[PDB]
């Protein structure tokens, strides 16, 4: 991390999180901790959501977070209306908490077997060791974690017409789409009124042309160091590298969160929730148009309202570290 | 606009007391002519002329020209008294001046204050109107 | 800046924005960011009048100005004048809000990331460092600046001309331009009655013409500094070069407030509102033909009333800038009544 | 400028406009943003009351001065005398509009960039620097003048004849002049009924006459300094020569008043309103003939009464300068009525 003009920082209690930022085995056990809390988050909570589900009423004024997603996916739905079976919705929930319990074992596999700075050990151990002012190592993490989000992209392909079907809100007996829209001027028109989709053959197609440039992007970085054009513009620190990724996710944030109160296709009105608008004010928040019962907010109210107040607070939270990583302020 | 201020022109109560003005003067149409010379004033509910001091000109006769005039009569009266009492502060007896007036060199003093305006503004730009603050007698705190 | 005698001077908080006057890198950093500012306001104020656009009403009466100009340039009707497809507003206002978080992103890079002064740098830094005493450099920036300015004004006209041409008021349809005007006897005959203008023929090879025109400044000054003949007349003061820009767009801004009051061709009457008698009392503005309903003033009347004050303003701006370039202090005024 | 003999006159701020009446590039500065102002209320007020124009009502009882000037050159009236046209007051408006602001740009130039003195100056401008008490360099200025009244009488004589047609006001429609009158006599004999001519042909001729009179006499005037018996008689001094143009300014002021009210040719009753009587009080004034109520004063009886005044005020203008040019002192009033 940057230090903030100075060697080493003994940091405080409270900031205690910045004691480890230079030490790479503690880095990899905090890591997949929060990848464990994750996957406990994925799994637990979709069963703590079935636990909670009527399906004669709608499953949009439940608060369903995790169901609706997976009613996306197609795992066990019904044409004829509520959602039929239940067992693919417990069993994704719990291949998570089992995945949880793994990775949860990594992290205290790194915290207490391996030391803090992985440089200690050898034999084909001291490869998965980085610095931050190192370009090599970080262009094979960029270059793998891309590989395995290009294989992730390339998950849905394998699940939309090799493995089962995607769910089609128009027809609402699946789509199956084997041949999807590869049109790439169609993708390139499609980066301003991306709000609404009209056919799922466009995302199909367009999660084909993310995931071939994130695996042809992911084995580039694998084979090449970062050039030195990239070495200038940016600083390669741990609070700058934290910045890149900070102000990212902050914009893939503002983007889910827009996209949630928006798209009738891909979150259709049936199990998500209809759809809502942005109240400018002092307040830029989404409202419900449908009238809840009892003082509710529903699924896609509470997904919108949320990512947009994590991005703002990781745009806030980008700028302490893009600040500091530039040393302009405290 | 004075919308609760009819002309009097128009305004019922002063047409009806209008007809019974009283003579001020020896003059026997003296009701008559207070009665056109009023009407172009505004009335109020009791026919009376109510007067706009606003600073409308279509009511500067109201008070603009009663304010001009005076204040030229006004600055004269307070010019000619001062520029007399600086003058025969001067002379060998500044005290019986005050009290036996030297009535040539006041009406030399009272002929030329048609133009005090002018003399007021030019002895403020030389510094003998205003007096400082460290020249002046001063209360002991 | 000015240097009133002593140079060393500095500024309160209240003028700060006159501190980064020689600096380079900062320069660049404060008018990168009101460009993003600029696009900002040119994106999301299109988001704004699409949410409070209602196509039962008219066009201009509902206070919308944004799409009004895209609605001119044929990207809001396909016939009748109705405004039926809110897709082309759509692209604009997001384009430019990407735009505006690039400009945005170089307006901050050269605060905190590039040096304040860019003599300091190497290679291309050094190229692009300018100070307000060097000609040479200053007709550098100008001609690049007037290159896109005359590629700016040929693509609205190659745009008229190929890419599907303008909305025609006189027969109320987009129109293609395909025959243009290439003989500038009608163009010099056109400073008479410029904003009595009722050919869109006529005003695309204007822009042919002028376009044509500010790309041959911009040649012109890029290969040919400034010289002795424009040294010995126009100051080159930090000011004075303001100065300049001040008036020059004041002068565009009232040419502009009046564009935008009798015109009928390049501001339609369906979009922008009935053109506008001149008046004038304690100060001119363009009134309203009829009076709407609870004094909405239309589109074309929230235009040219607000560019009259701009451009009235930013002359008095400029008058205060040319006054501080030439050495007047604005404190002999004072010194005189003494 | 009067100094009465002392060199190191300091001035109030009262006064401050003395000056610079020794400085020729400040005299300059002073005076073209006079003009300035002067073409900006030729173009403000043009502008201000076309937008207060009434087009069914006649524009002399709407208390306007500006458009039945140019109604009378022939501007945006009809067959029938009434308004027409709002375009020609509009554009005339805004043509003097736009030139205040190049003589208010002008007037700055002279007050910050030129110098104070013009004999600092080195090219042009040391030709320009002109002293009150070279009798030389002052007629090249009045000839030069003289070229410009008397371009602008030809000009008028032009636009009557040529370039457009005056207004009729005995047939109520504007009337394109043709071969206006050539014979002296007729204008000798317009001494005595010079304010009821009531004839355009006879107008422009007279223009005609005084505008090759003006610019001949601008010939004279550059070509040839003064002879010297114009020397002995009239004085050369800075309060001088301004007390020969409030004198002149001021018969002048008194001639149009008095042409304002009483004649109906150059000044139609369709566009001003109906010939004044000419009336006097405690101060002379020409009173509306057809009396409108209100306090109308119907567009004539305001420029025929203040011009009066403003030629009153510069005759007492003219008073002042010129007891100041011959050595009276103004204080000594003072000192006749001290002990
Ligand atoms: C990608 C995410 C990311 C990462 C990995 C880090 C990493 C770092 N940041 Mg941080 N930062 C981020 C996002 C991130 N930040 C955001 C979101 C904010 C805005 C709030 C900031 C603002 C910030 C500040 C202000 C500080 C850092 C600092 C730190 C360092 C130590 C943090 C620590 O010890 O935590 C300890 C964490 C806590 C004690 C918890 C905080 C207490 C809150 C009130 C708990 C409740 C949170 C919230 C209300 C719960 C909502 C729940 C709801 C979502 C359901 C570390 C290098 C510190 C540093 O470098 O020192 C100079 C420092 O002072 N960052
Ligand atoms: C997502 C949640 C989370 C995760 C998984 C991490 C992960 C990490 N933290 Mg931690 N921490 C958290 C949030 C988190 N923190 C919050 C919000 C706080 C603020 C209240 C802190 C404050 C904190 C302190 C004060 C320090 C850690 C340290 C550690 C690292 C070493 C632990 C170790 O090896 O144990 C065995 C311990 C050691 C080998 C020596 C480390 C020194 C002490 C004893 C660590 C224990 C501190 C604390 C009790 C950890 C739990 C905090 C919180 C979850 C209750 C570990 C990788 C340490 C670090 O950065 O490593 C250098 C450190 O000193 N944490
Ligand atoms: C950030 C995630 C991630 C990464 C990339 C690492 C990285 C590493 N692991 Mg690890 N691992 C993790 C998560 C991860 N692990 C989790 C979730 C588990 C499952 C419980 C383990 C359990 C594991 C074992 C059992 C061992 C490694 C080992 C290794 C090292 C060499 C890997 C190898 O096979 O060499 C080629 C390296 C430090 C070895 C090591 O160095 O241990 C300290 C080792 O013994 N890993
Ligand atoms: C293209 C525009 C331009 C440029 C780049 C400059 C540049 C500058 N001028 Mg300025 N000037 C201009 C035009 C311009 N001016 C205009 C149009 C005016 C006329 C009003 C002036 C009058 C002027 C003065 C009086 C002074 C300068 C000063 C300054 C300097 C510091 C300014 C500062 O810190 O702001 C600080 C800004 C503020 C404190 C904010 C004030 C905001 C006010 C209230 C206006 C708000 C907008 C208003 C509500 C209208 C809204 C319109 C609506 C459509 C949104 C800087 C060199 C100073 C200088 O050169 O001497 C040191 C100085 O004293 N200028
Ligand atoms: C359109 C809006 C606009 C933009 C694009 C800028 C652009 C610029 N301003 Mg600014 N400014 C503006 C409006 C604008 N301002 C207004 C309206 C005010 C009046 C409140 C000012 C008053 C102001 C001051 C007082 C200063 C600037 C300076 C800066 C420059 C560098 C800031 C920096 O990195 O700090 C680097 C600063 C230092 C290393 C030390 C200076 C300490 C001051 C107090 C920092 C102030 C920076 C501040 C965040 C700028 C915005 C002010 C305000 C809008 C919040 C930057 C190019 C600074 C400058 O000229 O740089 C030398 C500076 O001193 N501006
Ligand atoms: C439009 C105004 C503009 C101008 C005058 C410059 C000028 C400069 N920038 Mg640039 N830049 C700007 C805005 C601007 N930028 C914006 C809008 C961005 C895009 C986000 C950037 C991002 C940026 C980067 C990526 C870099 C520069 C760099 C440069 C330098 C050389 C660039 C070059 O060779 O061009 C061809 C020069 C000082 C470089 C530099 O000198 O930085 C220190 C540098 O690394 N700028
Ligand atoms: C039609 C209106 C008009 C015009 C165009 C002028 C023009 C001139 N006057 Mg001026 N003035 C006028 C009205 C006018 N005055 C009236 C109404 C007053 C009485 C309040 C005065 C009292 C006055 C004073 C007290 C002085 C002038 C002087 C000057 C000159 C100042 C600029 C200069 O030479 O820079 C160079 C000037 C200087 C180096 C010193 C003067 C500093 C400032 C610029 C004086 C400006 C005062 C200002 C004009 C008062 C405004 C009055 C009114 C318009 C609101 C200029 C030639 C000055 C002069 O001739 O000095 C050489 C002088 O001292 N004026
Ligand atoms: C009608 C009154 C008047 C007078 C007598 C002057 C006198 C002069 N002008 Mg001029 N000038 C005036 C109005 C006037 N100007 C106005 C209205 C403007 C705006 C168009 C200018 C702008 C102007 C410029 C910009 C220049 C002069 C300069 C000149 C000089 C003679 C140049 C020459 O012979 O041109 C042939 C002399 C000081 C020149 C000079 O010597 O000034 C430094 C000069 O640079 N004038
Ligand atoms: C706006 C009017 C104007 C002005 C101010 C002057 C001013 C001057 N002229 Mg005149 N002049 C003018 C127009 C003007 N002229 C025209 C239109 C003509 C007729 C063609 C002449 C032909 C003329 C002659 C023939 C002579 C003068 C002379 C004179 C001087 C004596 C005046 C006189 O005769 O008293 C009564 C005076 C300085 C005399 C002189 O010596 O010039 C300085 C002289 O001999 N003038
Ligand atoms: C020298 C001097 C002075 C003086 C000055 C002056 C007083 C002047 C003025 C000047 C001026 C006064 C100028 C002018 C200007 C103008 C303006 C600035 C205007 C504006 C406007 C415009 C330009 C336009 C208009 C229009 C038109 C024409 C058409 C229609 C539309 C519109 C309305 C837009 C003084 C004393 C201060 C001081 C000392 C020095």
């Amino acid at each position: 991390m940057q230090t903030y003009g100075n060697d080493t920082v003994q940091y405080e209690w409270w900031a205690g999180n910045a004691r480890f930022a230079d030490q790479s085995g503690l880095f990899i056990a905090a890591h997949v901790a929060q990848a464990a809390l994750t996957a406990f988050w994925a799994g637990a909570f979709t069963l703590f959501e079935i636990s909670r589900f009527d399906p004669t009423q709608a499953m949009g004024d439940q608060g369903l977070i995790l169901l609706p997603h997976l009613a996306t996916l197609g795992w066990g739905v019904g044409d004829g209306g509520q959602i039929v079976d239940t067992y693919p919705y417990f069993v994704i929930g719990s291949i998570h908490l089992i995945a949880s319990a793994v990775l949860g074992a990594g992290a205290l596999f790194h915290t207490l077997r391996a030391p803090a700075d992985l440089s200690t050990l050898k034999g084909q151990g001291k490869k998965f060791h980085f610095t931050w002012e190192n370009p090599q190592q970080l262009g094979i993490i960029l270059g793998h974690h891309l590989l395995f989000l290009g294989a992730g992209a390339l998950l849905l392909a394998g699940k939309a017409m090799y493995w089962g079907g995607l769910y089609d809100a128009t027809t609402q007996t699946v789509r199956l789409v084997s041949q999807p829209t590869l049109d790439p001027l169609v993708i390139y028109g499609y980066q301003t009124h991306f709000a609404s989709i009209s056919s799922l053959e466009d995302l199909v197609g367009g999660h084909i042309f993310v995931g071939f440039l994130l695996i042809g992007g992911g084995i580039w970085h694998i084979l090449v160091p970062p050039l030195g054009w990239a070495k200038k513009v940016l600083l390669f620190s741990g609070e700058a590298i934290l910045s890149y990724s900070l102000g990212g996710i902050a914009l893939a944030g503002f983007v889910a969160a827009y996209f949630c109160a928006v798209n009738t296709l891909a979150y259709p009105p049936e199990f998500y929730g209809p759809p809502l608008a942005i109240k400018l004010g002092i307040f830029p928040y989404f409202a419900d148009t449908v009238e809840l019962p009892m003082h509710a907010h529903t699924s896609r109210a509470w997904l919108a309202n949320a990512h947009f107040f994590l991005a703002f607070f990781f745009l806030q939270g980008h700028l302490w570290h893009a600040l500091r990583a530039l040393g302009f302020d405290f | 606009d004075f919308a609760n201020l009819t002309p009097c022109s128009e305004n019922p109560a002063y047409l009806a007391k209008s007809k019974n003005f009283l003579n001020t003067t020896n003059d026997p149409n003296s009701g008559k002519i207070r009665a056109e010379r009023y009407a172009s004033a505004l009335c109020g509910p009791e026919g009376y002329p109510h007067l706009i001091v606003d600073g409308r000109f279509t009511h500067a006769g109201d008070f603009l020209i009663p304010s001009i005039l005076f204040l030229y009569i006004a600055g004269w009266i307070g010019w000619v008294g001062r520029s007399y009492l600086i003058e025969i502060r001067e002379s060998k007896n500044p005290e019986m001046q005050e009290v036996v007036i030297n009535v040539p060199l006041a009406i030399k003093k009272m002929l030329g204050g048609f133009l005090w305006p002018l003399a007021a503004v030019g002895e403020y730009t030389s510094g003998k109107l205003v007096m400082k603050d460290s020249e002046i007698p001063t209360s002991p705190r």
